């Protein structure tokens, strides 16, 4: 599951009538394409991620060095008994977690969710771009496809206008599959099928 | 004070901030936002895909 | 003075206090009176005019038998009656 | 947190230095026209965001959500401890009642 979204459409007085509020899964800023964005390139983020993780394993091996003097500095003056062997066992593995959460935060900053503060990357452009995928690789769109006059042109115009905005190649349609001919509309259960 | 005396607290909106020609170019813009005119807060054309909102 | 009779009436609470404005002839030298009045009400100098005391102000400025007021308070149905008059 | 943010502002001032040689290295060979002034304007502010998200991720790692991988910190011990609050400071409990 790369992407998920929900969206509320526009002011109206008709509740069963659909709208296009979900077209803003593809929202991005195209005012200035003179500079290609650096962050979409997969090898740019990899050399930004590598220079961060070696900054983390340097942070880890340095803080074990601080942990040696910190035993006699703050733990020998805590009790009348000297139990200083387990104190290093408690905090060497505590460094191991707080080094490990920094690895997972570095990878989520540069592989998983790098697009979350960039307006020039759509939510749906940047969800796929975590996997080095282009917009040209969404192949099928399982439409909602509920056999009404209003839905099947609104659903069709939404997929057309989000694939128009994200830069599909001209002549790469998505294949619309329309399961509700077969299973019917199970109104609550629709998106699971 | 104005609303509690004149029974107009809930001002039911009849128009959206976007126009029907501008509901979709707002949706594709992460930066296009509402300006004020005529004491109403509506969208405009010059705020959409602007060269001035990414500096 | 009949506007300031609303300001004591607005900013006092559940009290029945005697007025700072017992007789309208106290307003014959206002600038020392208005300051001594608004030190008893420091919160009047910071709270805006209430809307109940705003349409009251418009009802004072257009009251019958009065001299017409030397300014315009609203652009409304009654503008020329506020203007040329 | 302080040793991380000074590692970030060092990361920011270093990557602007890389941005100078990267103009003639990868942008002068992209078009027949030379528009190299806006290319620095596009990417100095792009460094400014990807430095800013690292500040917000560093603070969330050390002030907001530092407890999310530690089992020795409760969810309710560590929610309050973001604000330097103890468990002795929840004063009222509005019961379901």
């Amino acid at each position: 599951l790369a992407m998920t979204a929900t969206a509320t459409d526009k002011i109206g007085r008709s509740v069963p009538a659909p709208g296009k509020g979900i077209l803003t899964t593809a929202r991005e800023h195209h005012g200035n394409l003179k500079y290609p964005s650096p962050l979409l390139n997969i090898e740019y983020r990899k050399r930004q991620l590598n220079k961060r993780l070696e900054q983390i394993k340097s942070w880890e091996e340095t803080e074990l060095s601080y942990l040696q003097e910190e035993a006699e500095l703050a733990k020998e003056e805590f009790g009348d008994e000297f139990s200083m062997h387990e104190f290093l066992k408690e905090r060497t593995e505590e460094v191991y977690r707080e080094s490990k959460r920094q690895v997972s935060d570095a990878k989520k900053q540069w592989g998983n969710s790098f697009y979350k503060s960039d307006p020039r990357i759509a939510p749906l452009r940047g969800a796929l771009a975590a996997f080095n995928l282009t917009i040209d690789d969404i192949g099928v769109a399982s439409f909602h496809g509920t056999s009404t006059v209003a839905n099947d042109k609104n659903e069709s115009a939404t997929i057309n206008n989000m694939m128009k905005h994200l830069g599909r190649s001209e002549g790469n349609p998505v294949f619309g599959v329309f399961q509700k001919y077969l299973t019917g509309h199970p109104k609550g259960a629709a998106g699971a099928w | 004070h104005n609303a509690i005396t004149r029974n107009t607290m809930f001002v039911a909106k009849d128009k959206a901030p976007y126009s029907d020609e501008l509901e979709q170019p707002v949706y594709l813009d992460p930066l296009a936002r509402v300006e004020e005119n005529k004491k109403k807060l509506v969208f405009s054309d010059k705020t959409i895909q602007s060269s001035q909102s990414y500096v | 003075g009949d506007f300031l009779r609303r300001v004591e009436e607005r900013f006092t609470s559940s009290a029945g206090t005697v007025s700072l404005l017992q007789n309208f002839n106290q307003l014959n030298e206002p600038e020392q009176f208005t300051a001594d009045f608004f030190e008893k009400f420091p919160q009047a100098g910071k709270q805006l005019i209430s809307e109940e005391d705003c349409d009251y102000f418009l009802m004072l400025a257009a009251r019958p038998g009065q001299k017409p007021v030397p300014f315009v308070p609203v652009l409304d149905e009654r503008f020329e009656f506020f203007f040329k008059k």
